[PDB]
């Protein structure tokens, strides 16, 4: 179910691999690096730019 | 004022060389270019222009 | 893009914890499997003696 | 009787000669009739050791030298091919007119062919390499000599009054990444000479 | 599948187109290879709706259109041609070697003799018509100019050692020199009035 429902809101990556208990490794390499560039957390100081 | 666009330009230039580089997160781009907003609040000639 | 971003970064945070969670039960039902084919040497031993 | 090849053929096979490629979306009609008889233009083109190139995802026909017995050797060596070889500096700005073909491509797809740059766009980009001449006007005249010869060569257009260039779809054929794995490591020959 | 051309055969064609023109007594070999081969040689250059003609009494082959008989341009224009108008000073100059030429094949033979001439005695010839340039360096520099305009024509060689250079057979292959013979009549009226 819940990888269903990231797929349902993927934007290019997801897109590739489907959803069982052996694709699950591109999830977590996908939130992996989603993590390192900590992209989600300039939100405040760019709107202000 | 033309000095103030010297260092625009010189900051555009260096982002475009470090684009050509592979080794830059998302995150890096979009953080230095703030970075560079804020450098050019230090100089004489910037905080004349701001 | 930033917003965009979070978005998808929400999504497999639960993915990443079902995950674990699921391993755990993975690798306990080696230990039961194990017993079973293990008891009957052990009452076999006993029952030699 | 005589071997007169038939008039058709004969047409569009000099038209291909004449400019060296051939793009169906231009000429539809010589286009066609060349992958009709396509076999005809290679057993043509062989004796005079030459061959045809095929890209139909771009719709595009061109002419390259094909192997002899030897394989041409320095191929620009070949008697027919009236131009000079090609040489770095043209490489450099066709990477950088093929890394804008490309991101054109992944925004809408490979066989058209709408992309575009400004003058003043290019000029920052060969700036990085070239230095500074002193004056806009002296590298906007550095830079239209170039794409006065890549034009020779059927690259790009000739400068538009927007001051723009619009890529030719055969880039994606000189600019093959095989043939850039080779110039890497031709570049890497020239950093030996450096060393 | 099909065979590939004879290597040499391609060679000495290609050779030729390279060239227009070229003597037996320059590279016999392909000559005689070509005259050997004479219909695989039609049958590379008719697609092209090219040919070859030929002169063994001289010792010459060139290049010759073979496109369908007489259409609408009669002033023929072909693809793979562009033709050439050349210049009153050239035009004086070609119809001064025709005349030597025409002396020469008869008090030295149809190419028996390779027709020759020197330096000396080409530029009197022009002075007829526009007199001294202004000094003997002047004249020998105009002379020679034409004359390697000439040369890269295909019509001359360059001077000797003794300043004496050689007509190419080709000058005998012209189309319509009836041109020439008009523009030479209309020369030698004009000097004759002008005097």
């Amino acid at each position: 179910k819940r990888m269903s429902e990231a797929k349902r809101v993927d934007t290019g990556a997801l897109v590739e691999a489907g959803a069982d208990l052996d694709d699950i490794p591109v999830y977590l390499q996908r939130l992996q690096e989603l993590t390192e560039e900590a992209l989600p957390e300039k939100l405040n100081r760019f709107l202000d730019y | 004022f033309r000095r103030v666009e010297d260092s625009w330009r010189e900051a555009d230039r260096a982002l475009r060389q470090s684009i050509i580089g592979e080794q830059y997160h998302r995150g890096d781009i979009v953080e230095r270019l703030l970075n560079d907003q804020d450098a050019l609040l230090n100089t004489p000639e910037g905080r004349v222009f701001d | 893009e930033l917003e965009t971003a979070r978005k998808q970064q929400q999504s497999l945070q639960p993915v990443a914890l079902s995950w674990e969670k699921y391993q755990k039960q993975e690798r306990q039902l080696a230990d039961w499997l194990t017993l079973e084919s293990l008891l009957p040497l052990w009452f076999a031993q006993q029952a030699s003696h | 009787s005589e071997t007169r090849t038939l008039q058709k053929i004969r047409e569009a096979t000099q038209e291909l000669l004449k400019y060296g490629l051939l793009e169906e979306a231009s000429k539809p009609n010589l286009y066609r009739i060349v992958l009709s008889h396509p076999e005809e233009v290679t057993r043509i083109l062989e004796p005079l050791d030459l061959d045809i190139g095929i890209d139909e995802i771009r719709g595009l026909l061109y002419v390259k030298v094909r192997l002899d017995e030897t394989p041409a050797q320095d191929e620009w060596a070949h008697p027919l091919v009236r131009r000079q070889r090609l040489n770095l500096e043209q490489s450099l700005l066709v990477a950088i007119l093929r890394q804008h073909f490309v991101a054109w491509e992944q925004e809408s797809g490979t066989g058209a062919s709408q992309a575009q740059i400004a003058i003043d766009d290019l000029l920052p980009q060969l700036q990085i390499y070239l230095g500074d001449p002193g004056s806009e006007s002296k590298e906007r005249t550095r830079l239209l000599t170039l794409l006065d010869q890549l034009k020779g060569h059927g690259l790009v257009t000739s400068p538009d009054a927007h001051e723009r260039i619009v890529i030719r779809p055969i880039i994606a054929h000189l600019a093959d990444p095989i043939n850039l794995q080779a110039l890497l490591a031709w570049l890497r020959e020239q950093i030996a000479q450096q060393t």
